[PDB]
């Protein structure tokens, strides 16, 4: 039996992908949002009560609980909760999420499990959201998702005017690394998709998707890291616990200007933040952005509390001359909506933790298991279920499958080896197939393609 | 997302087609009873379920109303075929719809006379319909709460209820057959004493058997089955955490108060008139008739021949405050009456404390004003549907006082009504028989799911 | 501030003594029947007022409750004394309290047989008591509304009501005397047709004056007097500003709907049975009996001899939805039923659109949730007082069905109840006669003013 | 016919004293406060809706309807409010409130021309301050009210240590002005009343009550002004629109220290207020008062929004050494309860205007007409009604009247002349008699004493 805790924004996503596979899921939110959300959710039940008192825990604690995921908004309370669980009840393997971050600096003995935390693994919002550094570090990188275990990774890169990808034909990209076996899934240009056969990469908005083994993907990304001139300036409009620590992490390597609306918070930042020019104003007014070289800024990161303020300020910095625009979206309906040409990348803090931690763990298998992103596109990881010829798709060849429109098979994971998809190969039983939709309203049609005749 | 429901209707009447085989098998075992219609209906309904079975929108609010309205209407029209085809009870299409709906809608109303000399297949399928709609009641009303009237799983309780609902019909059929009953009649009468239906294989209902013991057993399992099944869940999970978890529930307390008060007033009145020669008999017949009619079961052991007319009128009026909320049958459940009392008490308590904050507390918890507003929207809908049904029966030429009794018998899902009706709906006007079918449909779904369909704002 | 009330009590009964002199003068004028008790009672009442007035004291919510309860009870006892003394109606103390309270509490119930051959003083003073308690009703219910379901001058309307209440009884006694009524019987019957009382100087109620015109006049001034007097104030203030300000008030619309519906259903039912040979008779008797009983007046023109048994029961049940909220004489007022309907409709409309803000709008304005909570606290207190009254009458050996009718006749302030206690309350059990007096008191006080006093938390 | 307008900080109180006219009274406040509060605590009429739309105004009548009271917080709205009534509805007697005060500055030339729209009569709620200034002068003058159309005035003075009243026996005070005919009503000492004839005034905070003709009061108060050394130190604990304008009015003649809790308001004051040392701190903490010579301040004025803060801070400044303490009480229940000895004077903005206006208002002659003060004391102006013997009190002498305990008649007004009612009380009296109660719960008995035998 698996239990999760807290009202934290992430727990809901941890309560959607994990469902099934012979494990009964329980969520114990805290009182208000937790009651609604708890009521709202598919499958497993929710008891409303503080996540640290033992009485609410006793339902989980001794009745053959599988894994304790204690993810809460507040850290200091979560630690006390994890210890109350361990010392009162067995709770053999537990998880705790603390955005201390100070505690993360010193695991010490408490994270050694003698006292205070008695936890196997700790998940932190801040360092996992510091993958934004990986995004700024790798120029022109919009997204990366992973499939199967760690073997294959899809990547969405952007070709900037003056970059190395503009003008070069796709055949030159394929010939520049003759030892790299990659497969271009699709190319979105001005919002509309394009069929890639050895085309010329238009500078303004081409988005190129790679599907290959992680070793090869990390190698093409390192080569593009070497070729593309690195970013020099960076601008941030949020004073929060994420914005502050991002300014701290970046100030040594880049020239950072940060913006805040709260005078006292701005003062506290200017004290804490050295080498970072900290301002006091709304992220909306142009009279500050233009006055602050908005035409020359490279990356504009929006980390406001409100999503709509992020989206609008960053779309305005994109119009004014910023090269790359990033926002912090806490509403999946928004991230599925604005991460297009105008906004290069939106970072849902829930999916930033979920994708990385969930992908390694358990390699969840379902006829259709999707990785959620933006666009009308979607990237799913179909599993070939059914007997050798009983199933619509098992035993046949990729060129012979009646795939939905826009759907392109990228790679095939066979156990421990990765093969780049081709019409010459034949699908086998229990084979992981990595696919790519251009219009995601055909997600069910692929499920029907892989759903055999019911037994 | 209208018009994608047909897949569920087909999948539903396919299950209902599968249910037809068991009464047919009982027909084969006895070998008498003209069971050909049962297999015929099995084929016709399985074919109808296949005819309209195209999956469109499956998955891993305004539609659910049109789901449950068809879960009762469609399934009633499907169950009206065995009576239409068979010959021994040769009954009109209208009488067939009536008997099928009443069997399935748990209302004890009947239109066939001569139940004793009837095919054991048909009058088994009648009690099985009662048992089926019995499950349907608790599976709907507990697991669909747009109209309700620390929190476990939907399916695990959807089957814990089924397990209680089966350990009860078993524990009751056993005691029935132990009290000197045919195992056939024992099953047929536990199907109807647990579902709180009111059906029997005999023209005398529970008067055919003349044993004090069967009367006491029916009283006991009627009180048990009218009780909130969610509260029995506490008696099932992990076993006997308390045996007096019941008395903590103030709905149970109000239910026992009502049953005891109505019992002893009916008993004292049954003695002021010397209606029975032996006080042990007045006690027996009073306890059984109160527990039967107050709990909206519908069983009768006497014809009220010597009974003063006040007692039948009082029992009919008491049929309004029926079974608990989490159980079969009932009109306005006992909890809505406890709420009415509590709100009257609150307005009283405001006598000297105008500025005090009083809140409707039920078992320690407070009730949101939306729920408490819904309970009285329900009282208003009940009254303004009752009056329209009564005026409809009267308009068709039905006797007026008899119309008022038939309405209070069907809307409450009782369903024996005093007057010209008790007890066969045979000579009822045909149009009034359809208006009765509409009323008994109103009784299930708590008068709102169906009333909404008539509203213009819905469409 | 208990014991500061005695001054008001003394003033009230002193005024009552002056009122007593007026009937006594009528007694002397007609030259028949015992005016000596009237004069003796005047002296006793004035003496009690001075013995109790003593010297007034300091001027100063619970006090108001005590004032109104004392007002009704004390004046009823005062009325009881005159009957107690006289000889021509030689009646027990209980029958005297009954007749006095019923005359004053507007409930048309009577316990004296042989009204025709009675002293014109006594059966005048009876109608005058009805007229007096009529003023008491509208002056309280319109001018004493704190927890008694724009504010203008208190006294100017306290007397504008009296001016309407007299401009009505004048025009009605006049129309009676133009209809051939005796000027005595015309005054005595306007005292009771405007006060919505139900009293007459004849044993046959309005049967003795068997005129179509008298019946139509009674119907008209019963509808007028059943209308909210605050709404007549709009027809009086600054002359005839509108005559159709009425139709805007949705309580009036619901009242006309109820009266028309109940009328034509009683008329069509009175024709399905061919109960009357001439439709001009069925129309008359239906319209008069509906308008009399539904509006809680209590007049009767027929014995229900040829009437189908449904119709008297329907009239008795309709006596619950009595007059308007400001009008004289009522059970649960029609506006509480319009609120019930509106809330049912609201909940229906709020089931289709769940996340919507709907509010009970009456005539354009929204209602505070406290008033709407009070209307249902009143429904609950009404029901749980009805049941206790019925069980009390039954306990004293009264017939059960008759008990339910006597209760619905007194608590509604009707007050002729069908059945054993049909035309006369004289042979009613004595304890049941006291419980009846208590019930009609409950019904006059809107079920709350008296119920509050029984609570221990009050004192 | 009387109307007043919503919502009214003071207007509600203007709605309680003014209802004594036989002609019809109406009060319409702004919304619920006027109606709900108004209906519950008030007597005959009203009204609804926001101001100043014309739809609410016609309810006043305005068909030669005599009284219009435009109680308003903001002036700009009030002028338009009274104008809509005159033009659309033509109400004849019009009155207005302006705290502009630039308009209050120029209205004597603008409003006394007839061109001005509709409000020649004026009433400012901020000219109560002048009364505080009079209190700061005439040291030891707790209160004065005037009866019989300002003919007779009762005054409550306080005797301070070092003053001219200490040690001197009441006979010496009587001999210091042999041309003044005054009447010592009562003397409160440590809260208990005392028989005053021929007693030595105890220095510690004695309260002495004079009753005399207005000429005599205006002469003895000026004489006490001449003897007692005037006040030089004043401390204020309120930044309010009243406190600010009082600091403005006082700063030129006295050394003013002002206290505020809101820093931005303190800054705005220090900008506006010159010659006034403006502080920033709570009026409660001693650590500021002692540090700021609280033991040496002469007058401590409390003009906070909250009454309880005034009362407590001023009782603390009284304990610490302030000579005279004044507060701003917005609840008559408080002024009747706390203000004796511990708090010298509270300025009810309701009673400050009411006391003067009711005196100027006709006719105020009822069996009992009460002007009320602080404490259980009372000052009434009873009217002797009835023929030579029909009343208990007409024609007889005060020494023979059975007056309630502690009740002392101070003066008797006939026409234009006033008598001090010494001994026999030779009298004409149909005519107005001025009294003084020590316990006001005996007010009704005096009404009973003056109420003739009812017909
Ligand atoms: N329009 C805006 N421009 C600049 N900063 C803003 C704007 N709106 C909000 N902020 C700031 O975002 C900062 C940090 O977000 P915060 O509220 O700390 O996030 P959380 O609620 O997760 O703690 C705050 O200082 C807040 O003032
Ligand atoms: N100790 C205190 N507690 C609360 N308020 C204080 C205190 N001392 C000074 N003040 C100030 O009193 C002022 C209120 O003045 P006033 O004009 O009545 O407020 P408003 O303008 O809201 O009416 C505010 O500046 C408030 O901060």
């Amino acid at each position: 039996k698996i239990i999760i805790l807290g009202a934290g924004q992430v727990g809901g996503t941890l309560a959607e992908n994990l469902v099934g596979e012979n494990n009964d899921i329980t969520i114990v939110d805290n009182n208000a949002d937790r009651l609604r959300e708890l009521q709202d959710k598919y499958d497993l039940r929710v008891v409303n009560g503080h996540a640290s008192h033992p009485d609410v825990l006793h339902e989980a604690g001794a009745q053959d609980a599988d894994m304790l995921v204690a993810v809460t908004n507040t850290d200091e309370t979560n630690m006390a909760a994890c210890q109350v669980a361990f010392t009162l009840f067995n709770t053999p393997n537990r998880v705790a999420r603390i955005r201390s971050p100070e505690y993360l600096a010193e695991k010490e003995a408490l994270f050694k499990s003698g006292a205070i935390p008695v936890d196997h693994l700790i998940a932190p919002e801040e360092l996992v959201t510091s993958y934004i550094e990986r995004l700024i570090q790798y120029p022109g990188a919009l997204q990366v998702v992973s499939f199967a275990e760690q073997k294959v990774s899809l990547v969405a890169v952007k070709a900037y005017y003056g970059g190395p990808l503009v003008g070069n034909a796709l055949s030159a990209l394929r010939e520049h690394m003759p030892h790299i076996d990659t497969r271009v899934a699709a190319i979105f240009r001005q919002g509309r998709p394009i069929r890639p056969q050895g085309t010329t990469i238009i500078e303004a908005d081409d988005e190129v998707f790679f599907v290959a083994a992680s070793n090869h993907i990390r190698s093409v990304m390192s080569e593009l890291q070497r070729l593309e001139k690195p970013y020099r300036r960076i601008m941030i409009v949020g004073g929060g616990n994420i914005g502050a620590s991002l300014a701290k992490r970046l100030e040594q390597t880049y020239s950072v200007k940060l913006i805040e609306r709260d005078y006292q918070r701005a003062e506290k930042l200017s004290e804490q933040l050295e080498n970072t020019i900290v301002f006091c104003g709304d992220a909306a007014d142009q009279e500050l952005l233009t006055e602050e070289n908005i035409d020359q800024v490279d990356v504009f990161i929006a980390l406001t509390n409100e999503d709509e303020t992020n989206i609008m300020s960053a779309m305005l910095a994109k119009r004014m001359g910023a090269k790359k625009v990033m926002v912090l979206i806490q509403r999946g309906a928004y991230v599925d909506l604005v991460q297009g040409g105008v906004i290069d990348v939106a970072i849902s803090p829930q999916q930033a933790t979920i994708s990385a931690l969930l992908t390694h763990v358990r390699r969840a298998d379902i006829v259709n298991v999707s990785s959620l992103r933006r666009g009308a596109a979607e990237a799913i990881e179909a599993v070939a279920h059914g007997d050798e010829t009983t199933s619509k798709v098992v035993g046949r060849a990729i060129g012979d499958i009646k795939l939905p429109p826009g759907t392109t098979i990228g790679a095939v994971v066979r156990g421990e080896e990765v093969l780049i998809a081709h019409d010459r190969t034949v699908i086998e039983q229990d084979d992981h197939v990595v696919m790519f939709l251009v219009d995601k309203k055909y997600v069910p049609d692929v499920e029907a393609l892989f759903q055999p005749s019911p037994f | 997302q209208f018009r994608s429901i047909i897949r569920i209707v087909g999948l539903l009447l396919a299950l209902f087609s599968v249910t037809m085989l068991a009464p047919a098998l009982v027909a084969l075992l006895y070998r008498d009873g003209a069971g050909v219609p049962f297999v015929t209906t099995f084929f016709v309904l399985l074919f109808c379920g296949a005819m309209c079975w195209f999956p469109n929108r499956r998955h891993k609010s305004r539609d659910g109303f049109l789901i449950v309205v068809l879960f009762w209407t469609v399934l009633g029209s499907a169950g009206s075929l065995p009576f239409l085809i068979a010959d021994n009870p040769n009954i009109s299409v209208t009488d067939a719809f009536f008997e099928s709906f009443s069997a399935l809608t748990t209302t004890g109303a009947t239109v066939i006379v001569g139940l004793d000399e009837l095919p054991k297949a048909i009058l088994f399928y009648r009690q099985f319909l009662q048992w089926f709609g019995g499950m349907g009641i608790i599976v709907l009303a507990v697991a669909i709460l747009p109209v309700l009237g620390m929190t476990p799983r939907i399916a695990e309780t959807a089957k814990a209820l089924w397990y209680i609902y089966l350990s009860l019909t078993i524990a009751c059929a056993v005691a029935f057959w132990l009290a000197g009953m045919t195992p056939f009649d024992a099953i047929s009468h536990s199907f109807s004493t647990i579902a709180i239906g009111g059906f029997s294989t005999h023209d005398a209902s529970m008067g055919y058997f003349d044993s004090y013991a069967i009367n006491l057993i029916t009283v006991v399992f009627l009180l048990i089955s009218a009780c909130n099944f969610t509260l029995h869940f506490a008696a099932f999970a992990s076993g006997g955490v308390h045996p007096k978890y019941y008395w903590k529930d103030p709905e149970f307390r109000a239910f026992i108060f009502i049953q005891v008060l109505l019992f002893l007033v009916c008993f004292l009145l049954l003695l002021k008139h010397h209606s029975y020669t032996s006080p042990y008999d007045a006690f027996d017949q009073a306890l059984f008739q109160t527990v039967s009619i107050s709990t909206t079961a519908g069983f009768t052991t006497t014809g009220f021949a010597d009974w003063p007319l006040f007692l039948p009128v009082l029992l009919l009026f008491s049929s309004f405050i029926g079974g608990c909320a989490g159980s079969t049958g009932g009109g306005m459940k006992v909890i809505r009456i406890l709420l009415l009392t509590l709100q009257g008490a609150r307005e009283l308590k405001r006598l000297v404390h105008p500025r005090a904050v009083y809140t409707i507390k039920v078992g320690g918890s407070a009730l949101p004003q939306r729920v408490v507003d819904a309970v009285w929207g329900f009282f208003s809908a009940y009254a303004l549907v009752f009056v329209v049904c009564m005026l409809g029966l009267i308009a068709t030429g039905m006797d007026e006082l008899s119309a008022f009794s038939a309405v209070a018998a069907t809307l409450n899902n009782l369903g024996p009504g005093l007057g010209e009706v008790a007890l066969h709906f045979g000579d009822v006007n045909d149009k009034a028989k359809w208006v009765l079918i509409v009323s008994m449909l109103f009784g299930r779904l708590e008068i709102f799911t169906l009333l909404i369909l008539l509203t213009p704002t819905f469409w």
